[PDB]
């Protein structure tokens, strides 16, 4: 089967999310591919299927549990399985619908949702932008409950919010120590607040930066990338230098050239 | 917004074709279903087919495996239900239901999957 982190809302503290944050980001890389300083996700073309995917099991206030499945590629979420049943965003090539049936393999039902896991759609289906839509302990422990009562029937708008939650809170806080950052500091201080135009914007352009870096000259990116600050004012980014404390992993763009010497 | 068409009256072991033409972008991803109701019977699953991305595949009820077939044209957002060799059986009000929840599912069959149904439109079977 594939490699399972466990993680628990109940008693969670800021040293048990960094724990889980800290192993989910060393089940996604090797790594062993490292370019500025920054780990790199492993290739897609010709991943062995063997070592696709990772999961990652939550635990609520009451025992109820759901196991999540993420894309070792990009960290993103594909899907998970409430205890008798298993849901997936729609594949945008066959390849990928091909690896997915990897996954649950055992479960008894078997869906696959008729929308992707991208953010426009899941906050057309939340009736929210996630700048609208709290994070923190909270919202992750009530988003952990319906994602579990679905396969019993919470409607989409609920459950889309509950994605929302997820996937920035686990996918975005291992791309991202500065967000993991905020999560870790939302807990510490115990509040459920939205994310700021920051987490947004870092976001919306962790591919944008993917290929900055891994296409910049020795760290000089070839243009500038747009971000903005927790006060929404926007900055333009030339170096991968000033990223190296804010980005934890990248998307492989490319093959790694040969280390210019001297 | 399901538009169903082509029902008709054929002689038994004769052939005819159902059409149904939606409109919506994300059409490539839905599951799609046809549902019957013969007068004295319940409704009735009948075929599905699976979006692309959900492996596309197709299935069929026993009773109507083989003599018929289901097919989508993505492109022209059109689902298919070519009917061989009609039973007096097979006489029946037809229907469309897509899922636009749903792109595979194991539990197709439930019509209680499908949001948007076309109007039922009347096959009729004579010997």
């Amino acid at each position: 089967q594939y490699p399972i982190i466990n993680f628990t809302t109940a008693g969670a503290t800021v040293q048990s999310y960094t724990n889980f944050i800290r192993a989910v980001r060393g089940r996604l890389t090797t790594g062993a591919d490292v370019r500025h300083e920054i780990p790199v996700l492993p290739n897609r073309v010709g991943l062995p299927i063997n070592q696709r995917f990772i999961l990652v099991e939550l635990s609520n206030h009451a025992e109820l549990s759901v196991t999540l499945a993420l894309d070792v590629t990009n960290a993103y979420v594909v899907g998970y399985r409430a205890g008798n049943s298993a849901y997936f965003f729609h594949p945008d090539n066959q390849e990928d619908a091909e690896a997915i049936t990897h996954l649950f393999t055992d479960v008894q039902n078997r869906y696959t949702f008729a929308f992707g896991g991208n953010y426009d759609r899941l906050e057309q289906l939340a009736g929210n932008l996630r700048e609208n839509i709290e994070l923190g302990n909270g919202p992750l422990e009530e988003a952990i409950s319906a994602l579990y009562y679905y396969s019993t029937g919470t409607q989409l708008p609920t459950l889309a919010r509950s994605f929302i939650i997820c996937i920035q809170m686990i996918s975005e806080a291992a791309r991202f120590q500065y967000i993991e950052g905020e999560m870790r500091t939302r807990i510490r201080y115990n509040r459920r607040s939205a994310p700021d135009p920051s987490v947004i914007t870092l976001e919306n352009s962790w591919g944008r930066l993917s290929t900055a870096i891994q296409e910049s000259n020795q760290g000089a990116f070839a243009s500038p990338i747009q971000l903005q600050r927790r006060n929404g004012s926007k900055f333009s980014v030339y170096d991968v230098s000033i990223l190296i404390p804010i980005i934890a992993l990248m998307v492989y763009r490319c093959a790694p050239p040969p280390s210019s010497q001297f | 917004q399901l538009a169903e068409s082509g029902g008709g009256l054929v002689q038994a072991g004769g052939s005819l074709k159902l059409s149904c033409a939606a409109s919506g972008r994300d059409f490539s991803m839905y599951m799609l279903a046809w549902f019957r109701q013969a007068p004295g019977k319940e409704r009735e699953f009948v075929a599905a087919i699976m979006c692309s991305g959900g492996g596309g595949g197709t299935y069929y009820a026993d009773s109507m495996q083989g003599r018929f077939t289901i097919s989508r044209d993505n492109a022209k957002k059109t689902v298919a239900l070519q009917m061989n060799s009609l039973k007096p059986e097979d006489t029946a009000v037809y229907y469309c239901a897509a899922s636009t929840t749903y792109c595979s599912a194991t539990t197709y069959s439930s019509d209680r999957l499908y949001d948007f149904w076309g109007q039922g439109t009347q096959v009729t079977v004579s010997s």
